[PDB]
């Protein structure tokens, strides 16, 4: 249970991006710029 | 317009301990049946607040200009309901803008202007005999007003003048906060009776209003209602005309609180992280029923 | 199967023109600020007209801004020499900033 | 800062539908899922909730001020039962949950 919790809770973190939700990223920023923020989110989520 | 009243003798200060009292919902987001830990401005869980016996009755009055620092918790309880508003500001004069909130039996008004507030402000009412009814025309709170940039009106949210006496003490609680150009006010209202005039029970403050007003505030003072009486020349008396009143004031601090949102989406239990080592355990474990054992709550280093 | 959109039915327009062509502009040391809220803004008009030399958006893309909602908008106004325009940007060091 | 929105864009609010996976956009917050009537109320002017994560569990309709709950729509892994290509070619699919 602990592991699962701490996995799902890691979705709340943004790992240095401007937001923790991909929907906010893709609604606020254009693809060429949102690419780097999504890169940060991808790296953080993959590591977790 | 201007009116002044002073007392040579000054009522002494008084400190009183404060229990769980003073917990408010930290965010506008909703939650339910979950334990959530968040850092925000709360008054320490067991905190020595300043209790003011503002009006006593052979009678004396208190008009203090209390300090303000990153939020304030206010509490009161009385049948007369003398308290009828607040004033906030860096200087409380025309030199800079200042905030005023006033309440009546039918509406609540809020304004931001360079008010020239008096040193002993109050709102006066008297029983007009011609109209055979109470009248309110003595706004002795301020001397002048200018540059009325921001104004707002709302309902009499908690001006309920219940006609009950005895074991029906009514408690009104408020929290004022200033964050990034927002003056945000939470409040709660509940009848409870205890030996002391502030119960140890646990309840949460709901968000009352939010004003998007940018201002620097470090001072504030209460507003009290004075019921004038027809003092004829034979009496040859004049001065304060109001019943006894008192309240409690406390200063918020940046703390981490763990709150227990119930099934109905209500918080009825919370713990302060820094209050006690046991509360540190409860916070780090994100629970209230800590099992027997030894826990690495946190870490400490001798500071330089 | 379907996509829905829900916004409050605020049938009012509050363009920023009253601030943009304000005849008098405050000094930089006394930069003017205006708060706008509770209204619908058509941001397209802002960037659809060839009337602005620099239009730089930080943390949000101008194209998508017509499909976003916000709590409040603070419009700041001042005047500076063109060479120092770049100083108005986060993370910039200079006397003006 | 996840607060009620007062500034919006020029987008007409479409009709609200329930019981089917839809791509929703409520006063700025965008997502997708099935929408239903929530089983409990918020504070008098508390307008959405959350689950253990930042994913939204409930939302208040900005048009009708009605409470609603959101659930991710039917999803899951898919596997297939195959007795071996070198013995047959039919296969039976299995949707996990
Ligand atoms: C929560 O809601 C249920 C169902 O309406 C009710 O029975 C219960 O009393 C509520 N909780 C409290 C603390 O009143
Ligand atoms: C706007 O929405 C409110 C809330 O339902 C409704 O009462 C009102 O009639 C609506 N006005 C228009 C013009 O649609």
């Amino acid at each position: 249970a602990q592991a699962l919790n701490t996995l799902v809770k890691q979705l709340s973190s943004n790992f240095g991006a401007i937001s923790s939700v991909l929907n906010d990223i893709l609604s606020r920023l254009d693809p060429p710029e949102a690419e780097v923020q999504i890169d940060r989110l991808i790296t953080g989520r993959l590591q977790s | 317009q201007c009116v002044n009243l002073t007392t040579r003798t000054q009522l002494p200060p008084a400190y009183t301990n404060s229990f769980t009292r003073g917990v408010y919902y930290p965010d506008k987001v909703f939650r339910s049946s979950v334990l959530h830990s968040t850092q925000d401005l709360f008054l320490p869980f067991f905190s020595n607040v300043t209790w003011f016996h503002a009006i006593h009755v052979t009678k004396r009055f208190d008009n203090p200009v209390l300090p303000f620092n990153d939020g304030v918790y206010f509490a009161s309880t009385e049948k007369s309901n003398i308290i009828r508003g607040w004033i906030f500001g860096t200087t409380l004069d025309s030199k800079t803008q200042s905030l005023l909130i006033v309440n009546n039996a039918t509406n609540v008004v809020i304004k931001v202007c360079e008010f020239q507030f008096c040193n002993d402000p109050f709102l006066g009412v008297y029983y007009h005999k011609n109209n055979k009814s109470w009248m309110e025309s003595e706004f002795r709170v301020y001397s002048s007003a200018n540059n009325c940039t921001f104004e707002y009106v709302s309902q009499p949210f908690l001006m309920d003048l219940e006609g009950k006496q005895g074991n029906f003490k009514n408690l009104r609680e408020f929290v004022f906060k200033n964050i990034d150009g927002y003056f945000k006010i939470y409040s709660k209202h509940t009848p409870i009776n205890l030996v002391r005039d502030l119960p140890q029970g646990f309840s949460a403050l709901e968000p009352l209003v939010d004003l998007p007003i940018g201002i620097n505030i470090t001072r504030f003072q209460t507003l009290l209602a004075l019921h004038r009486s027809y003092l004829t020349p034979g009496d040859s008396s004049s001065g304060w005309t109001a019943g006894a009143a008192a309240y409690y004031v406390g200063y918020l601090q940046p703390r981490t609180f763990l709150l227990k949102y119930n099934e109905n989406g209500t918080i009825t239990d919370a713990v302060d992280c820094a209050l006690d080592p046991l509360s540190e355990t409860k916070c780090t474990l994100k629970s209230f029923t800590v099992e027997k054992g030894i826990y690495q709550t946190s870490n400490f280093r001798v500071q330089p | 199967t379907e996509s829905i959109v829900r916004f409050p039915n605020i049938t009012n327009l509050c363009p920023f023109g009253e601030v943009f062509n304000a005849t008098r502009f405050a000094s930089v040391y006394a930069w003017n600020r205006k708060r706008i809220s509770n209204c619908v803004a058509d941001y397209s008009v802002l960037y659809n007209s060839a009337s602005f030399s620099t239009f730089k958006c930080y943390g949000v893309s101008p194209t998508k801004l017509n499909d976003l909602c916000f709590t409040n908008v603070y419009a700041d106004s001042f005047v500076i020499r063109g060479d120092e325009v770049r100083q108005i940007a986060p993370g910039q060091t200079g006397k003006i900033a | 800062l996840h607060a009620p929105a007062t500034v919006c864009g020029p987008k007409k609010s479409t009709n609200l539908v329930k019981n089917k996976c839809v791509n929703f956009n409520f006063n700025g917050l965008t997502g997708t899922g099935v929408l239903t009537e929530s089983n409990k109320k918020f504070l008098p002017f508390q307008q959405f909730g959350r689950d253990i994560a930042d994913t939204t569990d409930a939302v208040r309709d900005p048009q009708t001020l009605e409470i609603l709950d959101i659930t991710p729509c039917s999803f899951g892994g898919v596997s297939v039962i195959t007795p071996g290509t070198n013995t047959s070619n039919q296969v039976a699919v299995l949707y996990q949950d």
